[PDB]
């Protein structure tokens, strides 16, 4: 009505997070097509 | 470590099922770099060789 408030600055309060795991191990991505995923481990044990 | 150079070996082999180090647990070797070995080998008994 006839109060004239003026408005300051306004604080954030951000949030931390950093992956340091995606851009430290994960670094390629793969898109998919199909369903499920296969995965190969070749165990060489040669005598 | 002054004039003997210091290494630690940690090669390992597979057997027929398992693996295991080459060298047992605890060896100490005095050798020379400059000494001299052979890795001489025999002839090829193979008639089609």
């Amino acid at each position: 009505m006839y109060t004239t408030a003026q408005l300051l600055a306004a604080n954030e309060q951000k949030f931390k997070f950093d992956p340091l795991f995606l851009r430290l191990f994960f670094r390629e991505s793969y898109p998919f097509t199909t369903e499920k995923v296969y995965l190969s481990q070749i165990p060489g044990l040669v005598n | 470590y002054g004039d003997v150079a210091i290494v630690v070996y940690s090669g390992q082999y597979v057997e027929n099922g398992v693996k295991k180090n080459f060298l047992p647990d605890n060896t100490m070797v005095l050798g020379n770099t400059q000494a001299r070995g052979l890795r001489t080998y025999g002839c090829i008994q193979d008639a089609d060789a």
